[PDB]
C-alpha cells in the first residue's frame, strides 16, 4: 500500500529553519516524481516544490524560491523539505505528494483535495 | 473528517476480522482449475481451420 | 518550348 | 441462410451510408475542449459565444462548424478523462491573468501537466489570459507586487517584438506579457513541434475571441497538413 | 478521536499485513514449479472491424461469442457481427463522450456511459427493429468508466466519483451503493456467480463488494499506481489487475493477498485491460505501447505478443467460449485474434 | 552531319538511363503505397496518381523510341500517346501543387467536393486538348507520323501544357512563402528548414522547367539548345525518381510501415 508518512514539522521561531522527512513506502521510490504541497489554514492546497524521478531537475513555487529546497534520497527512499527564511504565512499543514504514474513527465492531481497517494502531512507553526 | 476516519476503521476492523487460509491452498485450487479446463482452451491450445470459426 | 516535343520535332525534321 | 446473409448485408449497407453521411459531418466539425477555473471568465467566454457532467456548445463561423465542451459536475482529479481529450483540435485554455495562496502558480502547473502529458502531447491548445481589464486595474493601483509571487519580475524586461497596446501603461503591458512569457517558458521547453500554443490576451466580453479561436484552429489544421507533407 | 481512529487503523492495517504474511507459506513460482511452459502463444489477426472514426474506448463481446458491442468517442455505438464483419446496429449517442459500453447476457439491450455521467440502455429488439434509449440512468456525480450488466433489469456501474452503483433498470432508481474508494474506479468485474464483484481504482487498490449487501468485503493492495482494468480468474476464487505501473498482478480472495506478479524491464508503460482465457492459463494484457501481451498465468513468463495496434489498446475482450479476442484500439479498429 | 546524330544518341542514352531507373523506383513506390491499407489517403491517392503519370510518361517515351526512331496509324497513335502521357503528367503535378495549395490557402478543405474534380481534371484536360490537336491534325494535315511540326498546330498541345508550368510556379513560391509564415510566426534553423522544405518540393512541383518554360524553338546547332536539350532530359527523366525517393521512400511514415512490417515478418 502506498503509504507517505512525514515528519519534522513544528512550531519554530520567524526566520528559523526546519527539515521536513517523508518517508516512503509501498512503491520504486526512484521511478516517481515527488513534490511537496501545502495547506494553509483556511486556504486551499498550494504547491511548493517538485523534485524529478533522478534529482537533477528541481522547482519551486515562486513563494519559497532561495528558501526551501528539495531532495530525495533513493536508497533510503525519503523526500526532504529544507525551510530557511521562515514567514508567518509559511504556517501550514505540509503534504508529501507523489505523481500517479512512473518515468512520466506530467504530475497531474497532487493538489487535488481528495488526492490518492498524498501524505497525511506535518503541521508547521511559524 | 471524523466520519470518514470512523468508516476507515470500521472497514479495517471488517477487513481483519474475516479468516485467511493458506496460499498453498489456494494455489493448488488454481493448478487444478488450470488442469481441469485446460482442453476447454482454443486460445492456449488451438483450433483446427474446420472448428476455428474466424478461419 | 516543351523539351520532349521540341526534342521530338526537330529528330523530326531532321 | 443465404437470406439471412443478405439481409445481414443489406443492414450492413444501410448502415455504411449514414456512416459515411456522419463521417462527413463529423470530419466538417472541430472539436474545442474549453477548460478554465471557476472565476477565470470562462462561463462569460460560454455565454458570449452562445448569445449535466459536460455542456455542448455548437457555434458556427464563416459558415464552419465548432463543437465546444465546457466540462462542468466533474472532480478535480483530470489525469483520466482528460485522456478523452486527445482528439479535439483544440484546448482552449482560460487563465485567470489577475489571480490558494497562488493561483496563477496551480494554472502554470496544469498547463504544464497538459503539454507534458503523453497523449496531449500532439492536441494543441489555445490560451486565453482573460483577466486584462482586471490585471490593469490592479497593476495601476499598485496592490499587484508581482516580485514576490513570482521573483522572476524583479529582473524581467519587455522582450522587444512584444508591443503594447495603444494608450495601455507599461506596467500593464509588461505584467500580461510577463504572464504570457511564463506559459510560454512551460510551452517552448520540450514542444518538439508535435502541438503549439496561441498565447491570447482575452477580456471576458470580448467579441473577438469566438474570432481568435477561429485563427487559431485554422492555423492548427494548416500545420497539421504541412506535417503530413513532412514540411513541418 | 481522530488520533485513537488513526492509530487504530495503523494497528489494524499492521495485524492484516501479519496475517497475510503468515498465510504465504509457498509461493505460487514454486507451487507451479512441476508445470511445463506453454511455450509460444503465436496468435493472428483473422477478423478488422472497421467503421468507428475516433478513438476506440470500449468494447464488450456477446454471450454468443459472435455479436460484439464496441463504443468510439464520435458518438457510435456499433454491434459486430465478428464473423462476418457486417455491422448489425450503428446506434448514434446523445453524447458523444463515451468511455465505456455493456452489451446485455441475453442480447436485448446494451449499454454505454462517460462524461455525460449518465447510463443509457439501448433496447435492440423493438417493435419497429430501430433502437432507442430504453431507459437513461442519471444519478452518478461524475464520468461513467465501466458498466456490466447483471440481467435486463440490474446493471452495476462504476464511476469517476469514486463509488460504485446497481441500478434497477425498469425504475431507474439506485437500488445500491458501494462507497470506500479514494480514487476513481476504473474497472470492474462480475464473479461467475455475480454475487460479488471487484472494482480496481485510482488508489491503487482493489475492492471485492457484495452486491446483495454493499459492503466491501476485502481491499486488496500492492500495485503502485492507477489500476486500470480488472477481471476474476474464471473459477471466481481469483482475479487479475492492470495498473500504470506497467506491472499487472494476480491476487486470490481466499488468501487476500497478493498471489504473483507479471512485470518486464522492457515494459513501462502501463495496461489498459486486461482478460483472462477460458482456462485462466494465459492473461492478456492491453498496453499504452501499443502492443498486447499474454502472460503464463502461471509461470509470469510472457507466452505472447499481441503486436498490430497503430494506437493505444482501449479495450480487450476475450469470448465466453474462448475462441477468439478481440482488442480495440485508439486507432478506430477492433481486431479479433486467434 | 554526324554531330547532331551524335548529339540525338547521347540524350537518347541519357534520358533512357534515367527513365529507366525512375519507372523502377516509381513501380516500387506505387506498389508500396497499394500494398499498405494504413497509407491509403487523399494526399497518398493522389502520388499514386502522380506515380501513375510518371510510370505512363516514361513507357509512352520509350514506345515512341522504338516506333518511330528504330506515316501509317500505329506511328500516329504512338505519337498521340507520347504527348498524352506527357501532358498528363505536367497536369498532375499541377495537381499536386493545386491539392497542396488548397489544403493550406483554403480554410477547410472538403475531400468529396474536390477529388473526383481533381482527378478529372489531370487526366482530362491533356486529354481535351490532346483530343483537338489530333482532330486538327488529321483534318488539316494528315501527313506523315504526326512526328512532323506543321505550322502551328503543335502549340494546340505545348501551350496548354507551359500554362500549367507557368501558374504551379506560382504556387510553389507561394507555398514556400507561406511556410515562411508558419516559421516566422513559431535563426540558422528556421532558414535551414525552409530551404529542406523548398528542397524537397523541388521535385513534386517541377519547378525546374520554369528556367527553360519560355525559350522557343532553338536551332539545333547552339550552345543553348545544346545546355537546354541535356538540361531538361536529364532532370525531367530523374524527377520521378526523385519524387519517388523523396515521397515514398524518404517518407517517414512509410519507413515506419516497412519497418513494422519486417519487424512482424521476423
Amino acid at each position: 500500500q502506498v503509504q507517505l508518512q512525514e515528519s519534522g514539522g513544528g512550531l519554530v521561531q520567524p526566520g528559523g529553519s526546519l527539515r521536513l522527512s517523508c518517508a516512503a513506502s509501498g512503491f520504486t521510490f526512484s521511478n516517481y516524481k515527488m513534490n511537496w504541497v501545502r495547506q494553509a489554514p483556511g486556504k486551499g492546497l498550494e504547491w511548493v516544490s517538485d523534485i524529478s524521478q533522478s534529482g537533477a531537475s528541481i522547482s519551486y513555487t515562486g513563494s519559497v524560491k532561495g528558501r526551501f529546497t528539495i531532495s530525495r534520497d533513493n536508497a533510503k527512499n525519503t523526500l526532504y523539505l529544507q525551510m530557511n527564511s521562515l514567514k508567518p504565512e509559511d504556517t501550514a499543514v505540509y503534504y508529501c505528494a507523489r505523481c500517479p504514474a512512473p518515468f512520466t513527465r506530467d504530475c497531474f492531481d497532487v493538489t487535488s483535495t481528495t488526492y490518492a497517494y498524498r501524505g497525511q502531512g506535518t503541521q508547521v507553526t511559524v | 473528517s471524523i466520519a470518514q476516519a470512523r468508516k476507515l476503521v470500521e472497514q479495517l476492523k471488517m477487513e481483519a476480522n474475516i479468516d485467511r487460509i493458506k496460499v498453498s491452498k489456494a494455489a493448488a485450487d488454481l493448478m487444478a482449475y488450470c488442469e481441469a479446463h485446460a482442453k476447454e482452451d482454443p486460445l492456449l491450445t488451438p483450433v483446427p481451420a474446420s472448428e476455428n470459426p474466424f478461419r | 518550348a516543351v523539351a520532349e516535343i521540341q526534342l521530338m520535332h526537330q529528330r523530326a525534321k531532321w | 441462410q443465404r437470406n439471412e446473409e443478405k439481409a445481414q448485408r443489406e443492414a450492413n449497407k444501410k448502415i455504411e451510408k449514414q456512416l459515411q453521411k456522419d463521417k462527413q459531418v463529423y470530419r466538417a466539425t472541430h472539436r474545442l475542449l474549453l477548460l478554465g477555473a471557476g472565476e477565470s471568465g470562462k462561463n462569460t467566454i460560454v455565454k458570449q459565444m452562445r448569445i449535466s457532467g459536460i455542456f455542448e456548445t455548437k457555434f458556427q463561423v464563416d459558415k464552419v462548424n465548432f463543437h465546444m465542451f465546457d466540462v462542468g459536475a466533474q472532480r478535480d482529479e483530470r489525469r483520466k478523462w482528460i485522456q478523452c481529450f486527445n482528439d479535439v483540435t483544440a484546448i482552449i485554455f482560460v487563465v485567470a491573468s489577475s489571480s490558494q495562496t497562488n493561483r496563477l502558480q496551480a494554472a502554470l502547473k496544469l498547463f504544464d501537466s497538459i503539454w507534458n502529458n503523453k497523449w496531449l502531447r500532439d492536441t494543441s491548445v489555445i490560451l486565453f489570459l482573460n483577466k486584462q481589464d482586471l490585471l490593469a486595474e490592479k497593476v495601476l493601483a499598485g496592490k499587484s507586487k508581482i516580485e514576490d509571487y513570482f521573483p522572476e519580475f524583479a529582473r524581467y524586461t519587455t522582450p522587444e517584438d512584444a508591443t503594447p497596446e495603444p494608450g495601455e501603461d507599461p506596467r500593464v503591458t509588461r505584467a500580461k506579457y510577463f504572464i504570457r512569457d511564463e506559459f510560454l517558458r512551460i510551452s517552448t521547453a520540450s514542444g518538439d513541434g508535435r502541438h503549439y500554443c496561441y498565447p491570447h490576451f482575452t477580456c471576458a466580453v470580448d467579441t473577438e475571441n469566438i474570432r481568435r479561436v477561429f485563427n487559431d484552429c485554422r492555423d492548427i489544421i494548416q500545420r497539421m497538413h504541412l506535417r503530413q507533407y513532412e514540411l513541418l | 478521536e481522530l488520533d485513537q481512529l488513526r492509530q487504530e487503523a495503523e494497528q489494524l492495517k499492521n495485524q492484516i499485513r501479519d496475517a497475510r504474511k503468515a498465510c504465504a507459506d509457498a509461493t505460487l513460482s514454486q507451487i507451479t514449479n512441476n508445470i511445463d511452459p506453454v511455450g509460444r502463444i503465436q496468435m493472428r489477426t483473422r477478423r478488422t472491424l472497421r467503421g468507428h472514426l475516433a478513438k476506440i474506448y470500449a468494447m464488450h463481446w456477446g454471450t454468443d461469442s459472435r455479436l460484439l458491442v464496441s463504443a468510439s468517442q464520435d458518438g457510435k455505438l456499433i454491434i459486430w457481427d465478428s464473423y462476418t464483419t457486417n455491422k448489425v446496429h450503428a446506434i448514434p449517442l446523445r453524447s458523444s463522450w463515451v468511455m465505456t459500453c455493456a452489451y446485455a447476457p441475453s442480447g436485448n439491450y446494451v449499454a454505454c456511459g462517460g462524461l455525460d455521467n449518465i447510463c443509457s440502455i439501448y433496447n435492440l429488439k423493438t417493435r419497429e427493429g430501430n433502437v432507442r434509449v430504453s431507459r437513461e440512468l442519471a444519478g452518478h456525480t461524475g464520468y461513467l468508466s465501466c458498466c456490466r450488466f447483471l440481467d435486463d433489469n440490474q446493471i452495476v456501474t462504476s464511476s469517476g466519483d469514486t463509488t460504485c452503483a446497481l441500478w434497477d433498470i425498469e425504475t431507474g432508481q439506485q437500488t445500491t451503493t458501494f462507497t470506500g474508494h479514494t480514487g476513481d474506479v476504473m474497472s470492474l468485474s462480475l464473479a461467475p456467480d455475480t454475487r460479488l464483484f471487484v472494482s480496481g481504482a485510482c488508489d491503487a487498490s482493489a475492492k471485492l463488494w457484495d452486491v446483495r449487501e454493499g459492503m466491501c468485503r476485502q481491499t486488496f493492495t500492492g500495485h503502485e499506481s492507477d489500476i486500470n482494468a480488472i477481471c476474476f480468474f474464471p473459477n471466481g476464487n481469483a482475479f487479475a489487475t492492470g495498473s500504470d505501473d506497467a506491472t499487472c498482478r494476480l491476487f486470490d480472495l481466499r488468501a487476500d493477498q497478493e498471489l504473483m506478479t507479471y512485470s518486464h524491464d522492457n515494459i513501462i508503460c502501463g495496461i489498459t485491460s486486461v482478460s483472462f482465457s477460458k482456462s485462466g492459463r494465459l492473461l492478456l494484457a492491453g498496453y499504452d505501447d501499443f502492443n498486447c501481451n499474454v502472460w503464463d498465468a502461471l509461470k509470469a513468463d510472457r507466452a505472447g505478443v499481441l503486436a498490430g495496434h497503430d494506437n493505444r489498446v482501449s479495450c480487450l475482450g476475450v469470448t465466453d467460449d474462448g475462441m477468439a479476442v478481440a482488442t480495440g484500439s485508439w486507432d478506430s479498429f477492433l481486431k479479433i485474434w486467434n | 552531319e554526324t554531330r547532331e546524330r551524335e548529339v540525338f544518341d547521347r540524350l537518347g542514352m541519357i534520358y533512357t538511363v534515367g527513365y529507366s531507373v525512375s519507372l523502377a523506383s516509381l513501380t516500387v513506390a506505387v506498389l508500396i503505397l497499394a500494398y499498405f491499407r494504413r497509407l491509403h489517403c487523399t494526399r497518398n491517392y493522389i502520388h499514386m496518381h502522380l506515380f501513375l503519370s510518371f510510370m505512363l510518361r516514361a513507357v509512352s517515351i520509350f514506345v515512341k523510341d522504338a516506333v518511330l526512331y528504330s506515316g501509317y496509324a500505329g506511328c500516329r497513335v504512338a505519337v498521340t500517346f507520347f504527348l498524352y502521357f506527357l501532358a498528363t503528367n505536367y497536369y498532375w503535378i499541377l495537381v499536386e501543387g493545386l491539392y497542396l495549395h488548397s489544403l493550406i490557402f483554403m480554410a477547410f478543405f472538403s475531400e468529396k467536393k474536390y477529388l473526383w474534380g481533381f482527378t478529372v481534371f489531370g487526366w482530362g484536360l491533356p486529354a481535351v486538348f490532346v483530343a483537338v490537336w489530333v482532330s486538327v491534325r488529321a483534318t488539316l494535315a494528315n501527313t506523315g507520323c504526326w512526328d512532323l511540326s506543321s505550322g502551328n498546330k503543335k502549340w494546340i498541345i505545348q501551350v496548354p501544357i507551359l500554362a500549367s508550368i507557368v501558374l504551379n510556379f506560382i504556387l510553389f513560391i507561394n507555398i514556400v512563402r507561406v511556410l515562411a509564415t508558419k516559421l516566422r510566426e513559431t535563426t540558422r534553423q528556421q532558414y535551414r528548414k525552409l530551404l529542406k522544405s523548398t528542397l524537397v518540393l523541388m521535385p513534386l512541383f517541377g519547378v525546374h522547367y520554369i528556367v527553360f518554360m519560355a525559350t522557343p524553338y532553338t536551332e539545333v546547332s547552339g550552345t543553348l539548345w545544346q545546355v537546354q536539350m541535356h538540361y531538361e532530359m536529364l532532370f525531367n527523366s530523374f524527377q520521378g525518381f526523385f519524387v519517388a525517393i523523396i515521397y515514398c521512400f524518404c517518407n517517414g511514415e512509410v519507413q515506419a510501415e516497412i519497418k513494422k512490417s519486417w519487424s512482424r515478418w521476423t
